[PDB]
Parts: structure tokens; sequence; C-alpha cells
């Protein structure tokens, strides 16, 4: 329906495109993020449409640099250009001013083009609505390791612990509890897979998900394997 | 300097009722053959025949674009491109680009088919065109051709008589220069016929 | 099929309703302007009435001067008349600088017309409610003289030349008017005050108050002095004194 | 120029153009692409034969780079223009890079126009959903899926085009991991003819081994639907 | 700036816009023209608005070049534009090729801005329906444009309000074989057997195309023609 | 129905909607009076506070156009600052193009101009807000007035804002012909505190300014002590 | 406004677009016109409106480019439309263009498939970007090219397009779909082409004792080759015959409709 | 090329040369200088062909369109002013020198405009390569309101000063009179290099010249 523009305010302040792709969000698949003073852990589940999909395709945990990895939720087919453009401005930024760019400023980097939408053109292109997807960046720069998140409001706010897409209010549940602030990397790795245990329709398999780990004093992105995961699990 | 790069030379005489155009065969490149076979003469319909000179790659690049607007015209409008029009058209064509300009020089000739009048010209490389009642002459040997010619041809020749002048004129003036010659061909035209003949020059 | 008035469409039978509505503009401000041409000059009347006490009674005007020697009324929508003018004077402009002479009159009727189609067919720019009237006297071929010239352009665009125009409020009971007194007497015979008189008795005869002489401004062109000018009230007087009998 | 925003989000979160697209894309031809061990195969539903078409051969699984193999499904002047697009950006790469382009950053490529396609002004979505089969310069054969929606992914063995659903569940569960050469030519039919009818006339198969990529005949085609046909005759009279 | 379409086809297939365009056409004045093998005849009724409209200066029979004649029946705001054009288009030709444009590629000229306009954005059909007439190097040329963008060779036509009773007439008093004061007479005939009330050469407005040129007819030789009917 | 939503389309009797609708909101607008007074122009408007806590100096309405012209918005204040920058804009051409004031005529009717070139198009909206520009230049004072309809008129003494009718029948008893601006700087001033009404808008203040010769024919905002108290 | 935007381009809640199904449903109305591919030759047969008494033909000098229905795009290509007729010269000038500049580039004829393919383009363009109507037109390319000989395309008004051999399109086209898959061989001549043509056009239409002033037919075959002058290009390779597209007259249609009214006659005897 | 006008008692008078040289050489004999702009304005050119045909030829367009539009016939200073402007804009690399002369309901108006873009307005003009021998005798003869006749005996005259005098022009006289209502242009209105020494007619009898092969076409 065309009757409101794409600009247009509801009476209650809040845009409608906004307001309604933030909607969009609690269709898609789940995912985590939970930092510890080891150091950061992104997990996500792949929910795959038929077991016959090489699943390492259709990975939800993309690395955006070698200590920045970002976990999406939602429409899966936009996020892949939000971390492409995060990509292009975190290499600009190591081209420049030669040394690994702050997360923060990667999650500004990347709401800098998630805001530009509108329809009139005239001097420059615009998207013609948000993207459907919120991001969740995390990673390690020298203010330690730190977990961002990205609307598709254009407003990114940083945390400590917190869960998109679907099942994210009883992980908030899960969150409000069970979680102090100097926790282990193995109590967060325990404490994240549980969760997604609890939240998903599917068996978790160690095929099923996908875990990314950076840990502080390496300072880089590890990916986990599905035996590592089965290594989680056994505990 | 750059019209004399690739050598050649063209030139057109009116009879009564037709008219020939002459053009030599050399390709070099300033000094040394490249090839002994190229004609310079390309024939657009039953009433028309131009031959370009000047250097070979614009040569054949304005040959290209006279041929796509030549079609172009005959499928718009549904008849044979007249010579008068087929000038002017690339008059304009060539001060298009005029600080940019093609390094050819055109030689048109062209018959009414019914009416029986001949017309011929010769463009500058700026798109100067001059049309005169006698004859034409461009290319390396263009002073040696009018030489020839302004003593050769006569008001009202026929054109078994055209052809042995313009034949003549373009072998004693190709003697003479250094960049055309070996052979020639020519096309007389008529208001019935067209003829192509291949005449023998110095293998100089 | 639902609305076919609210932009520039066709109706199905065939019309332009935002240039049918158009004119229903012109005839809104209860404005009447007549312009009319003796043998030897153009006048153009039109009410200028400010009916509050505390305006400036010579700050809003009808009466524009488009060149040197072209001068015009702008019936209807009091602002669009303006910016129409202002159009005008740019196309003169531009000719006066393109070509070298001053640019004739029927050439900025005809542009100013054609100006004026051009709004009613993209649906965007909204047609200028104003019936403009160009006034002047224009270089006569092979004798040299100049003639007085008068042409209208409506919001379609339908320039056209005149002998005597009637615009705004009421102008269907001036233009009888103005037909009847044609049929007796020869237009382009008479003289100056003839003529001055006919088109203050057709803008008494439409809207029958007796006007006053400051409620009405008089533009004048004139084979003596080419160029367009207004006449001030001690000659307008003269000329209500004179339709008084 | 005409830019207005036509793909915007419903009161539900739901883009209206791509899932009227993904709708346009079920009224298509199926297509069935499945993966073996050193081959990849693909299957093609074409449309008919209805003697009035020319007698010459027209393919309708097309060539997009010398190694990489395209069959598409839905609206076919859309699946031409973005055909031709891939073909471009295929000879680009392989102008700036010197390296032939693998069959992944073709398909991401694809993705990426699809996905432009839903967040652009003035633009409706393409009405295709793509199978894109190929090499890469180390053998190594893949197989992607692309939607409207711009998602691609990587299969195993897949379907598009009508009764999508139905075609993919059934061959999920007889896909056995490695098959040989002649296996996938079996499993490509068994699985397809599921969905078409039984006129043998209306398919049109491609395998593509390393650096060979070679159609498979009339004769050579009937000689698998007789023994297709045969086995679904056994499993039923199984059922019963 | 409103780049989108105005008019779209219909359920039933019609550019339904074009219909009212086309009707639009056909509500003007009372314009025909006929041929003959020595030349074309245009007549056109100047149907003055009021005695005060100076009918000296209102024309309805437009020169395009010294061999090329015009007239319209529907909205002359809107046939000016296509008036102003094809004489551009036609002075262009002269420019590049020195040779008077033939009628054909003028008439597909302004035929292609009636079908420009009918599929641009923004913009509405013209509402007017031309017809072009003159000489070029093969004979005499009578051409009737229309707001969809057709054309029509046609040899003798009306357009206009009461055009389907004056093609009636064209129909009968036509003759293959008709010499050119033949056809000039015919035509003022059928204007005059609609005509309201009785013409004055300054009611009506002819052009003759005679061997090589336009010459719309003066105010004296139209006359010389009306008191001879 | 729908033939009242953009500007772009006449009423069934030739009526633009959206213009007589944005006159409405500026008929609601905090009131203004000025006086042309034959050697010096006065302006005075009326600034309504919503908060005790604003500080002298905020929102005031009256701004410097060139040296020795003003404008006064009465209306919507954001629309207001858009003309303002349009008519300095226009001010400082003229002064750098052709080396010389603006005359006060000519700045009037560009704003005037200006303002009517949104009340064409479907694409704007017309300004919310009428200007009262008053000028000093060599050609005399001049008091002028910009509706958002885009039409300029030249008066004596102008009335604008909510209480336009009442505030304006007390200038029709000024004489405009011998008044003083040393004068008319408390006539205009009290007659506001007397249009003005207390039991709606419980904080109002009263800002003035003039161009004479007393100050070397420059727009400048009045003396605080020269404004009547009440 | 934004509010009385059509919005041609649009997916409907069903997948379909709306304004191309309009289109396909404006051509249906449209002249029918028929196309035969033989293996000596390919022919289209159509239908011109009929001729009111006072209609003239423009005087043309070398009448084989241009008829009524028919169009020439190159030397060896001609076309048929079928649809609104003003909206298909736009095109068709776009498609001269194209076959004219491939042969500025690389002198030579472009093959049929490659200008049915950059015409199409053209018409799927504007079902995707603009925002305005789709061109409501339809086509039937002939040509001969030494990649396939003679072909023969169809076009949509959706850019989708295909190679047939027999097609028609316009009033009735399903009648003459059933008609022509009734009777076409592989082993037909040119010349029993034309009578498969001219006897399904009458069915169409039903028209016994077919008439010539509301037929039209256009014939692309290859005649011997004619301005080859070898002299003036030595190492050209001219071949030795070259398609042309040719419209008949009256002169030479009417020994071909008299021979299809006569077969019409015959099969129509044998019905008892 | 020597191009010279003088305005005589009622109208214009102008004159030109026709040889027309491509480099040091007689490429044609009989060229037209004298172009034509209106019914009542014509315009001699003097320097490259290209440029003088090119401006004339469009400024000759522009205001045919031009007089369609108004109905009136065309003024000179129009044409004056178009084609200045023109010069101007490329800063004289359109490098032709008009000569550009009417008769409007003003007179007549004999106009000269330079390469650069300058005018002026004079009662007699010359321009070319000659035009410094040719102005010589103008000023040595021109008196005010001369008849038709004497104005076309001294164009002749002050070409023919030209012809003999300078290398670049000659073999001919172009008079054209322009006057209010008519304007009449002589070709030939006097040839002084006569055709001296008759042609020797050299006889070759067909076929003195070998042929290889032949291919006759046949229409």
């Amino acid at each position: 329906e065309y009757d409101r523009g794409v600009n247009t305010f509801s009476p209650e302040g809040r845009i409608f495109q906004i307001e309604y792709a933030v909607e969009a969000i609690k269709l898609g698949s789940t995912s985590l993020g939970i930092r510890t003073p080891e150091g950061v852990v992104l997990a996500a589940e792949k929910r795959v449409p038929s077991t016959l999909v090489v699943p390492s395709s259709m990975s939800k945990i993309m690395e955006v640099d070698s200590h920045i990895a970002a976990v999406m939720s939602g429409m899966v087919a936009d996020a892949r250009i939000l971390v492409e453009h995060a990509r292009v401005e975190s290499q600009n930024h190591r081209f420049t001013y030669n040394e690994p760019m702050s997360v923060e400023s990667c999650t500004l980097a990347t709401c800098d083009l998630s805001i530009q939408f509108g329809e009139s053109g005239g001097r420059r292109k615009l998207m013609s609505r948000p993207f459907g997807v919120s991001l969740l960046i995390a990673g390690v720069d020298e203010k330690g390791p730190q977990l961002w998140q990205t609307d598709p409001s254009g407003t990114h706010t940083r945390y400590d612990a917190q869960a998109i897409g679907g099942g994210a209010e009883a992980a908030q549940s899960v969150f409000t509890e069970r979680y102090h602030r100097n926790m282990t990397l193995e109590e967060g790795e325990t404490l994240a897979v549980d969760i997604l245990k609890q939240v998903m329709e599917d068996q978790l398999s160690p095929e099923n998900i996908e875990v990314a780990v950076v840990r502080a004093d390496d300072g880089k992105l590890h990916m986990y394997t599905p035996t590592e995961i089965k290594a989680i699990m056994s505990r | 300097s750059i019209m004399a790069y690739s050598g050649g030379s063209v030139m057109a005489m009116a009879g009564k009722e037709c008219f020939v155009i002459i053009s030599d065969n050399r390709l070099g490149e300033q000094l040394k053959t490249i090839s002994t076979e190229v004609p310079k003469l390309h024939v657009v319909n039953d009433s028309i025949v131009y031959g370009l000179t000047g250097l070979r790659t614009d040569q054949q690049t304005f040959a290209n674009k006279v041929q796509f607007r030549t079609e172009m015209y005959k499928l718009r409008e549904e008849r044979d491109i007249t010579g008068k029009a087929f000038a002017a058209m690339i008059t304009s064509m060539l001060y298009e680009a005029r600080f940019g300009p093609w390094f050819v020089e055109p030689v048109i000739g062209s018959i009414d088919k019914s009416t029986g009048e001949v017309y011929l010209c010769a463009t500058d490389l700026i798109g100067a065109p001059c049309e005169p009642e006698d004859y034409v002459c461009a290319g390396t040997a263009a002073e040696s051709l009018h030489g020839m010619c302004e003593a050769l041809w006569r008001p009202g020749m026929s054109p078994e008589e055209l052809f042995e002048i313009a034949a003549q004129a373009m072998l004693s003036a190709c003697d003479r220069d250094s960049l055309s010659g070996y052979g020639a061909v020519a096309m007389i035209v008529t208001k019935d016929k067209v003829t192509t003949r291949l005449i023998k020059g110095r293998k100089d | 099929a639902g609305f076919d008035k609210y932009i520039t469409v066709f109706s199905p039978e065939g019309s332009l309703y935002q240039v049918e509505y158009a004119f229903k503009a012109v005839t809104y401000p209860g404005l009447l302007t007549v312009a009319i041409r003796c043998k030897d000059a153009v006048l153009v009347v039109t009410q200028h009435l400010i009916p509050d006490r505390l305006m400036r009674p010579d700050s809003v005007t009808a009466l524009y001067e488009v060149t040197p020697n072209i001068g015009c009324c702008m019936t209807g929508r009091a602002p669009d008349g303006r910016a129409l003018v202002q159009r005008a004077r740019e196309e003169a402009s531009d000719y006066q600088y393109r070509y070298g002479v001053e640019i004739p009159i029927a050439v900025l009727a005809k542009r100013m017309g054609d100006k004026a189609q051009v709004r009613t067919q993209q649906a965007g720019l909204r047609p200028m409610g104003v019936v403009s009237t160009f006034i002047g006297m224009d270089q006569s071929d092979q004798d040299g003289s100049l003639k007085p010239q008068i042409y209208t352009v409506d919001p379609a665009g339908w320039t056209g030349g005149h002998i005597a125009c009637a615009a705004g409020k009421k102008q269907v009971e001036a233009m009888a008017f103005l037909e009847k007194r044609q049929k007796s007497t020869e237009l382009d015979a008479l003289t100056q005050k003839e003529a001055a008189m006919i088109a203050l008795a057709a803008l008494q005869s439409a809207i029958g108050t007796a006007v006053k002489a400051k409620e009405v401004e008089v533009g004048r062109c004139t084979a003596a002095n080419p160029a367009f000018q207004r006449v001030p009230n001690s000659e307008v007087e003269e000329w209500l004194t004179a339709v008084a009998e | 120029s005409y830019d207005r925003a036509i793909t915007v989000f419903s009161p539900d979160g739901h883009l209206f153009q791509v899932e009227y697209a993904q709708e346009a894309v079920k009224k298509g031809l199926a297509a069935v692409g499945v993966l073996g061990s050193d081959s990849v195969v693909i299957a093609v539903e074409k449309k008919s034969a209805v003697k009035l078409q020319d007698s010459r051969t027209i393919r309708k699984i097309y060539k997009v780079d010398a190694n990489i193999y395209l069959a598409f499904a839905g609206l076919s002047a859309d699946a031409r223009v973005l055909i031709n697009k891939a073909q471009l950006e295929c000879q680009r790469f392989s102008l700036n890079y010197e390296d032939t382009m693998d069959v992944d950053m073709l398909v991401r490529y694809v993705a990426g126009v699809q996905q432009k396609s839903t967040q652009s002004g003035g633009s409706r979505p393409f009405g295709v959903a793509t199978v894109i089969g190929g090499f890469n310069e180390d053998g190594k054969p893949h197989l992607w899926k692309t939607d409207p929606s711009g998602m691609c992914s990587a299969w195993r063995a897949v379907a598009i085009g009508r009764h999508d659903q139905t075609v993919i569940e059934y061959m999920e569960k007889s896909y056995k991991d490695g098959m040989s050469r002649d296996e996938c030519v079996h499993f490509a039919i068994k699985s397809l003819l599921e969905v078409v009818e039984s006129g043998s006339r209306n398919i049109e198969l491609l395998v593509l081994q390393y650096k060979e990529a070679r159609y498979l005949t009339e004769e050579e085609l009937q000689k698998f639907v007789v023994e297709v046909e045969k086995e679904r005759e056994e499993e039923a009279a199984a059922k019963k | 700036e409103a780049f989108y379409g105005l008019t779209t086809f219909s359920p039933s297939g019609k550019l339904i816009q074009i219909e009212y365009a086309t009707t639009a056409a056909g509500k003007g004045t009372t314009a025909l023209g006929v041929k003959a093998t020595d030349g074309v005849v245009i007549a056109a009724k100047k149907k003055a608005p009021s005695t005060l409209v100076d009918a000296s200066s209102i024309q309805k029979v437009f020169v395009l070049d010294e061999h090329v004649g015009c007239t319209y029946s529907g909205m002359g705001p809107d046939c000016r534009v296509l008036i102003d054009s094809a004489r551009k288009n036609c002075q262009q030709y002269k420019l590049m090729y020195n040779e008077p444009i033939p009628i054909s590629q003028l008439v597909r000229k302004i035929s292609a801005i009636y079908q420009e306009f009918t599929q641009s954005g923004g913009v509405r059909p013209f509402g007017c329906s031309l017809l072009v007439a003159g000489v070029d190097a093969n004979g005499y040329h009578l051409y009737q444009v229309d707001p969809s963008g057709t054309f029509w060779a046609w040899k003798a036509t009306a357009i206009g309000t009461g055009s389907p009773d004056a093609k009636a007439f064209l129909e009968k008093r036509y003759t293959v074989d008709m010499e050119l004061e033949d056809a000039v007479h015919t035509a003022l005939l059928t204007l005059k057997e609609g005509f309201d009330g009785q013409m004055t050469s300054e009611n009506t407005q002819v052009g003759r195309v005679v061997e090589n040129r336009f010459e719309i007819l003066s105010v004296d030789q139209l006359r010389d023609y009306l008191d001879q009917i | 129905s729908g033939h009242d939503q953009s500007t772009d389309v006449f009423s069934a009797e030739g009526r633009v909607f959206q213009v007589e609708y944005a006159g409405k909101a500026v008929d609601n607008s905090s009131t203004a009076v000025a006086a042309c007074c034959k050697d010096g122009v006065v302006v005075a408007v009326e600034k309504v506070h919503t908060s005790r806590m604003l500080e002298k100096g905020s929102n005031n309405r009256i701004h410097a156009v060139d040296r020795q012209a003003g404008i006064c918005i009465c209306g919507l204040l954001p629309d207001g600052r858009a003309i303002v920058s349009r008519a300095r804009q226009e001010a400082e051409n003229s002064r750098d193009i052709f080396a010389t004031p603006i005359r006060g005529s000519v700045l009037a009717n560009r704003v005037g101009e200006f303002m009517h070139a949104y009340t064409t198009h479907f694409a704007y909206r017309p300004f919310g807000c009428s200007a009262i520009i008053a000028s000093y230049a060599d050609d005399g004072p001049q008091l002028f007035v910009s509706d958002p309809s885009g039409t300029v008129a030249g008066y004596y003494g102008v009335a604008l804002g909510k209480a336009k009718t009442v505030a304006k029948s007390e200038l029709e008893k000024l004489d405009f012909s011998s008044l003083t601006c040393d004068e008319a700087v408390g006539k205009l001033a009290s007659i506001l505190h007397e249009v003005h009404d207390k039991q709606k808008d419980k904080l109002y203040e009263v800002e003035v300014a003039w161009v004479c010769d007393k100050s070397d024919r420059k727009f400048v905002h009045v003396p605080a002590d020269m404004v009547p108290a009440e | 406004s934004h509010r009385y935007d059509s919005r041609t381009t649009t997916f409907s809640p069903e997948g379909r677009l709306y304004q191309v199904e309009y289109a396909v449903e404006a051509i249906q109305q449209a002249g029918t016109v028929i196309g035969v591919c033989t293996k000596d030759g390919v022919v289209l047969a159509g239908e011109k409106m009929v001729p009111h008494p006072l209609f003239d033909s423009e005087s043309m000098q070398d009448k084989n480019t241009s008829g009524e229905k028919m169009y020439k795009i190159a030397e060896h290509i001609g076309c048929s439309v079928a649809g609104v007729t003003s909206d298909a010269y736009a095109l068709l000038n776009y498609a001269r263009l194209s076959a004219l500049r491939h042969q500025y580039t690389f002198q030579e004829p472009m093959a049929i498939e490659d200008l049915c393919r950059i015409l199409c383009d053209e018409k799927q363009l504007y079902t995707q970007y603009g925002g305005v109507r789709p061109y409501g037109v339809s086509f039937l390319l002939v040509g001969w090219d030494r990649y396939y000989g003679y072909q023969l395309y169809s076009t949509e008004p959706s850019g989708d397009y295909s190679a047939w051999s027999a097609y028609a399109i316009g009033q009735n086209d399903q009648v003459a779909h059933a008609l022509l898959k009734k009777d076409w061989h592989e082993s037909m001549t040119l010349e029993d082409g034309m009578l498969l043509a001219l006897r399904v056009l009458g069915k169409t239409m039903d028209t016994a004792k077919i008439d010539l002033d509301r037929v039209e037919v256009a014939v692309m075959r290859k005649v011997p080759a004619s301005n080859i002058d070898q002299l003036l290009d030595p190492f050209k390779h001219h071949p030795k015959t070259t398609p042309r597209f040719q419209i008949l007259t009256r002169s030479e249609l009417k020994p071909h409709a008299e021979r299809a009214d006569q077969a019409r006659e015959a099969e129509e005897k044998a019905e008892a | 090329t020597t191009i010279v006008g003088v305005v005589y008692r009622d109208g214009v008078v102008l004159g030109a040369d026709t040889r027309a040289t491509e480099g040091s050489i007689v490429a044609d004999k009989r060229c037209r200088k004298i172009h034509y702009m209106a019914p009542n304005i014509m315009c001699c050119g003097a320097g490259t062909s290209a440029d003088t045909e090119a401006v004339t030829n469009m400024v000759s367009s522009h205001l045919a369109l031009h007089r369609l539009e108004t109905g009136k016939q065309s003024r000179v200073l129009e044409a004056l002013t178009l084609l200045k402007r023109h010069l101007y804009r490329y800063q004289g690399h359109v490098s032709a020198a008009l000569v550009l002369g009417g008769v409007d309901v003003e007179g007549p108006f004999l106009a000269t405009i330079a390469p650069h873009g300058s005018t002026d307005r004079l009662p007699f003009v010359t321009m070319g390569s000659g035009s410094i021998a040719a102005m010589a005798q103008l000023e040595a003869a021109y008196k005010d309101n001369m008849t038709c006749e004497e104005a076309k005996e001294l164009v002749a005259s002050a070409i023919r000063k030209g012809i003999f005098n300078d290398p670049y022009s000659g073999t001919q006289v172009d008079v054209c009179v322009i006057t209010k209502d008519k304007t009449e242009l002589t070709i030939g209105y006097d040839k002084p290099n006569e055709r001296m020494y008759p042609r020797q007619e050299v006889l070759l009898p067909p076929g003195t010249t070998p042929v290889l092969k032949e291919e006759i076409r046949q229409l």
C-alpha cells in the first residue's frame, strides 16, 4: 500500500517505514553477542531451508576485518551490502591512518549508509527503503572487547549482551540473569549455546549453528568449526 | 606533411552524357609501398561514384561513415540519394569536425539518370565545396593532373574518347610523382551503363 | 478515470478542465479592462479601485511596460499577471540581445501564448489565470508608418489581434456594447478622444456606476510619441466630462 | 528521472514487490540441477515441442562463461537481461585480473544485481530465480541458486520453478552423496519428471564436467527416461 | 517533475487518453483539402469569435516552407507547437542536404512528436490533427496526421466538426483527372454547403500549392473565386 | 475532495484553496502594525512568549535586509527566515552588480515574485508568512506588504496578526500627512497594547524598529527607552 | 503529484504485470499477419484495412521497402507489425539504426537473432524502468543470414522472442495456429509456401475468393548478386547470391491469388 | 577574393571576383561568392570558403525561420547581429570576412564584418586580399547619390583593379543590384580576361591507353 509516502510521520512520531522495517527483524534468525574481559562471542542459527544446502555458504557471521566480526539477522540479502561497506571503510581507515579501525567507527560508517534513504533523486541517488536488517558488530580495539548494535533507524548502540532476530524476547529474559560482568570466555560459550538451545525450533547440532569468538590478548577473529562447537555442547 | 602520407590521386572528368573517374593504386607509408592493388573508388548507386584521398585511416573511417549515412538515407527516404544532396551531405559531415578535422579530400562525380546532367565536386578537407564544369582532381598529383587536364580536355567529349584523355592524364601525371603509380583503375559511367577498366601503368 | 480534473488530462467529452477553470479566475477579482485602437493611437483603460482607504493609491497597478515601445495590461489573478510580465520582459531582452532590434509585438504575443500552452501540457505546472493584453505600435512595411496593435493571450494561449477587446468582470456586456457601437461607425477611422469616449462609455455600460477619474488608469501609445505611457487624471477628467453629456 | 520508491515495506514487514516476484517465479518452467562427484547436471522443462518451433535447436541453459552455465526460472525477458549483465561481468573480470571468474564470484555479482533491484528507485525486482553451475580452475564443481530477493546460496541438489517444494523435499530423501556421471543424469530426470508431463520431448538436459560440457541428445535422453519410468513404476508397484 | 506517464493501457487494450485526445481534435473548426493532377488545395474556415477579432491576424493555413503548407482542426495552441517544430525540421533538412525536404519525411518527422508525447513522462497527448500538403520530386501530396500519431495519404479529406458530411460530399464530386481550378471550386463549394452563413474573403483562408510552392491565397485572389461559385 | 490538496489545482470557481489556507495561518499570528510617516517608517510587532524563561532578544521577527530596508514577518517564523534570506540575496546583488542601494519598490516586487514561485508548482507549499517591507531608499519612505498569495501593496498604515480589524480601525484616525516617526513610535506601540488581549497569553512584549533621518536613514531597532511602558 | 501515479511497472499480487497483459489484449484487435518459413524463402502475408474510395498511395520511387503492413529493416531483414501503428515506427527506426551500426562497426550483415534480441531488450526496458506504458506492438522479423539461413522470429510486448517455422499474430490468431500446425512440412517450396499463406489468411478473415485490395504479401528470398564490382576491392569476396526482401504488387499477386482460391474450391468440392 | 559594396541612390550594389585558389593553384575559375540571405539581403564573403559558406547558410536559414514566424520581411540589422555574435563567439577561428548588404524600410544598409566580429556601417566597403587595390578606386570615384548605371560601372571598375593587380582574384566580375522591390544578380557583368589562343584538341583515337580487364554493368 502506497497511501502514505516513504517519509511520512505517524501521529506518534515514529516514521512508518522504519517502524515496519524493525518489525521485519523479528521474522529472522536469532543471534547473540556477549562481551567479556577475555573477548567477545557471536552466536547464530543458520536456519537452513533444507538438508541439502552446503551450509558453509549461508554463514550468518561475516568477517569485516581481522579483528572485527559482524553477525546479522532479518533479511540477509541487504546485510551483505552493509558488510561490503564496512569492509571498504575499514580498509580505507587502514590505508590512510595505518592502524586497525575502531569498532565504534565501523558502526558509525555502517549507519552512515543505512540512513541514506528517500525517494526524490535530484542530486544523489538514494535507497528507496531502509535496510530490513539489524547488524551486530563485535571487535577488539584498544578500548577492550566491544559489542555494538545497529538498527534500520541508523541508530548505533553499544551493549554488553544483546540478542536480535525472532527469539530475542525470551533471550533478554535469559540475559537479565545468568550474566555477571567479569565472566570467563568459557562461561560465555556455555551461556550463548544454552540460549541458542532454548530459543530455536530445530535441534542444536554442530553443523546447525555458527559461533565466532574474538579474543583480547590474541586480538584476532577465530571462527569456530563444527567440531569446536561440539566440544562446547559437550560441557 | 600528413595529407601526403599515404599517397594516392583521384581525378574526374565530365563528358557529354557521361563522366569518368580514375584513381591510382599505390598504398604506402610516406615512401614505402605497403600494397600496390588498392583503388580509391567507391560506388554508392548506379549514378554516383566518389573517391577519397588523404590519410588512409581517415579514408576508411570516412568511407564507413558515408556508407552508414547513405544506407540510412535510402531506408528513411525510399529513393536513391542524388548527387547534389550527397555532396552537400558530406560537406556538412566534414565541417562538423572543423577543429578535429578529417584528413580526407573527397571527389564526387554523379549524373542524372533520366535528365542527363553531369555533376562534379571536390571539397577541401574542411568542407569547402568546389563544383566546376570540366574536371576535378585531388591527391599528391594535384598540380600535375591540373596541368595535363587543362590541356587535354575539351567541352563535348564522348565516352570512348573521354576515357583516353583520362587515362593519359593520370599516367603522365603519376609518372612525375613519387607517391603514386602502379597502374590505375578507371570507371566510366553514363546514363545507361557503368564500366570499370584497369589501366596498365609503370610498375615503378 | 476518477479525477479527470485535477491535472492536465482530457476529460471524456474532450476538454482540459484546468484550462476551463482558469477562465473563472480572471473573472473572479471583479476587475474589468477595455482596450481600443483608433486611427493613430492605442488606449487601454482599466478599473483601478482600492476600496480600502489606507493603501497607497499609486502602488498597485495593472499597466506594465514590457519594452520601451510595448505595454500591457494584466486582467485576473493579481500576482500571476506580475509574474507573467517578468517572463515577457525576459523574452524581450534575449530577443533584443540576440537579433539587435526591438522585439515586434506579434512575436511577443506568439511567444507569450506558447509559454502559456506549455503549462497546459505538463501535469506539474499550474496554468496562469490571467488574460494578458499587449498594446503597442509596430512598423508597417512598404510605407514605413506605424500601425497600432492590440494582442490578447489567454490561459490556453489563444493569442489574437483585436480592434477592441474587453476582459474581466462582466466582459460580455462590454463586448456587446462595443459591438453595437461598431455596427454604426468605423473604429479604424476614429480619433483618440472619440475612441477614449467609446471605451469609457463601454466601461460605464458594463458596470453602471459612472466612474470617476481616480478609479480608472489609462495608458496610451501614439504615432507621435511611440512609447507606451500612462495619461494623467487631468486628461481622463476631460473625457469623463465629455461622456457626461 | 522517474525514481519513485516502488518496493516499500508493508504494515507487517513484507516486501510486497519481492513476494510478488517470487510468485511469478512459481508460474514458470521448472529447472532441476544436481551436483555429482566430478560433474554437475542441469535439467530444464523446455516448455513444449509444438510442431511449429524452428527445427533448428535453441538452448535453454545459457553459457555465462566458458566454465559457468546458468538456468533461469521466471519471466523470460528479465532472464535474458540478467544473463547479458552476467556475461559482461565475466569478461570484465577476466580483463581486470587475467584470471577466469570463479563460480561463486559470479553468483555473488548476480545476487548483488538482484538485490540492488529491490532497493532502487523506479525499478521493480527481477522476476527470476536462477541456478548457476560450474567448475573453478581446480575442479571443485559448484552449484548455486539465487532468488528474486537476492539471497544466493550453495546447494547440493536444487530445483526451481513450479512445484518447487515438492521436488526439493522429494529428492532430498533420495540423494546419495558422491554420485557417478550416469547416476546424476538418472537422478536429474527421475526427480524432474515428478512434476513434468510424461511427454519425453519437453526435457532438456546438460552435463558439465571439468573443461567439457556437452548436451544430451534426443536418443541419449530416451535411453534414460525409459529407465527412469521403469524405476518409478516399480516404486509404485512397491507402494501397492 | 512528474516523470511518470499519464496515458496507460486499459483492460480492454485501449489508450483511452488517445481516444479523448482524438475527440478533442475533432471539435475545432472544419478544414478540408483536395488533390488534383496539378496541385493541392487547402481550405479552412476562420470562425471569428467576435467582430472585434481583427480577422486579418488569425490564421489557419500555415506555410512550412517554400513548398509545404498546413492546416489544423483542434486546439490551436497545441498546433502551434507542431508547426514550430515542423518548420525547424524543414530548415534543418535544407541545411544538411541542400534540397527541399520531401513531404513524406516531413510527416514522419512530425508524426514522431505525436508519438513521443503519447509515451513521454508527465505530458498529455496533443489535441490537433494536421493536414499537411505540398510538392516534392515525386508529385503532390496531402497527408492527414492524428493525435495517436498515425498519418494517411489521402486524396480528398476533411477534419473538424462537420467532417463526416464534408467527406461524404467529397466522395461524390471528386474526379481522378481534375485540374487545379476545379479543386479550388469544389473545396469552396463543400465549405459553403456547410457554412453557417455566407463566407467572405475574411471568413475563410485557403492555400493552393502550384508547381513549386504553397502561396496562401490573398484576399483579392480568394475573393475572385468566392464570387464565382 | 482532492481539489484542495495541491497548489496547482484551481477550484470549480477558480480559487487556489491552498493559498487561502496559507493566508488563514497568517490571520492567526501575532500582531504587527506599521506606518509610513513621510519622513521615515515605523514597524512594530507583538512577540507572544510561550515561556517566561525566554531571553529578551529571542524570536525577534524584525530583520535587517540592507542598510536601509527591513522586513517584519508576521506569520510562520521559519518561512519568514527563508524570505528574509532571499531578500538579503536580492539586496546584496544590486549593491554588488549595480553599485546602488536597492529601491524599496523593487525589493518588494522581488520578494513577492519569490513568494509566488511557490504557489504554482505541485511540489512546494505556499509560504505561511506575510512580510512587511519597510525601506527608505533615494525614493522616499516606502512600506509594502506581501501576502502568501505573492501580492504586494504599498500602504500608509498596515495592520496584521490575529487582531487585525480592531487594530486597523486605530490607524484610520491617524493623520499620516503630518505624523512624525518620533511620535509614531509611541502611537503604534500604544495601539498594540490596546488591541492585545491578556487573558489568553500571559507573556507578551512589543518590539519596534524604524528607519528615518534621525538614524542616518538606517533600519535599526528602537532605543530601549523610547517605547512607552504599557 | 505522486497520488495520481498509475504505476505501470509494478508486480500485481499474482506476479502478473497488468500493463503487459493489456498490451497483449490490445494487439489482439490489430490486423492478422502470418509468416511461413519455407526452404528457399520466407513469406509474410497480412491483411490491411478496407480501402476507402478516396485513399491515395504516396507515389514512392523504388517501392520495395515500406508497404502498408510490412517494412524493411536492412538489405536482408524485413519485418511486419501488429498493434498500435504510430508506436511501431519508433521501434522500427531504432531497429534500423541498430542493424546499421553493427554494419558500421563490423562490416558484415547483422544476423537476425542478434537484431531480434537488440530490439527486444528495448521493449523490456520500459517494463522495468521509467514508469511509462510499454510499447504495445508485436513484430515478425524474417531474414537470411549465413548462420541459419531463412529465419523467422516473433516478439511479444514484453521483450521475449521466439523462433518459429510458421506463425501468426492478430485477430483470430488461435485459428491460424491450429491451421498452420495442421499443414506444414519441411519439404515445402517457396511457391507452395505462399499457397499455404493466403489459403490460411482468407480462412482467418473468412473470405472465399480472396481479395486483392485487402491483402499484402512480402517475400524474402535469395536473388543472384547484382553489383559485384570486383575491380574496386580485389580482395573482397562478394557472394554469388544475395538475399532481397520484396513486397508484392497487384500485377504479381493475382497469379498467386487465382491459384489460392482454386485450391480453395478444390478442397471444397471434396467436402461431400 | 575581392568583394566590394557601394550604397547608391536607392539600394546597394555588391560585386566580387570568381577565381577560387586552393593553395597557390586556381581550383575553380567560376566560383560564386555572392550568397543569398533573404529576398532583400545579400552577403559576399572572403577568406576561407568553408566558414564563409557555413555561417552564411546557418544565419540564412535562421532568418527564414524567423520571417516565417513574424511574417514581415527581415531586417539587415538582425542578420548583422546574428553574424557578429556567431563570429565573436569563436575568437576569429571562423575566418570569414563578410560584406552584408540589403534594403529595408530604413533605406539601404551596407556593413562589413571582420573575422573577429567587429562591424562597420559605411557608404562603401571592400574586403579580401585585393581590398586595398579596390578601395583605392572607390575613394577616387565615389560621389554621393549615384544612379544604378554609375554604381555598376564603379563596382566593375573597382573589381577590375583587384583582378589585374592581385594574384588571388580575377577571371570575372559578379555584380548584384538590390533595390526595395527587386534583386537582380548578373553573373558575367564583365569578363575582361577573354579566351585567347584557342585549344588545339590533341587527338587520341580511342584504344591507345591499354586496358587489362573490364567489367561493364548495364542498368
